[PDB]
């Protein structure tokens, strides 16, 4: 999701997350699309094959 | 032969550890893009031992 509201399409795949838990992009910190928050109970994440966070 | 706990060690787990900032010596410190500092015991919850 771009600062503009518009959707942006990237090939680089290294992610993170903000202070919320929110999975965005290393760089400039986009959130990805769909929003995919990480619970502060988990102990470890996995995705898979599917995109199945 | 008085056993006494003197406490339990404080461990702090940030939801962004990748955005804590970088002092010197070997510590990091909580800013906007890391989250709070979440405040747990060990070996409860997501925290580790």
């Amino acid at each position: 999701t771009l600062p503009d509201g518009n959707i942006g399409y990237t090939r680089n795949g290294q992610f993170t997350l903000n202070g919320e838990g929110t999975l965005v992009t290393s760089g400039s910190g986009y959130p990805v699309e769909p929003e995919i928050v990480i619970p502060e109970d988990a102990i470890s994440i996995t995705v898979g094959t599917d995109g199945e966070v | 032969g008085e056993n006494v706990t003197l406490g339990r060690v404080a461990l702090v787990r940030v939801p962004n550890e990748q955005g804590l900032d970088k002092k010197g010596g070997t510590q990091w410190d909580s800013t906007q893009f890391s989250g709070d500092k979440i405040w747990g015991e060990s070996n409860k919850g997501s925290f580790g031992t």
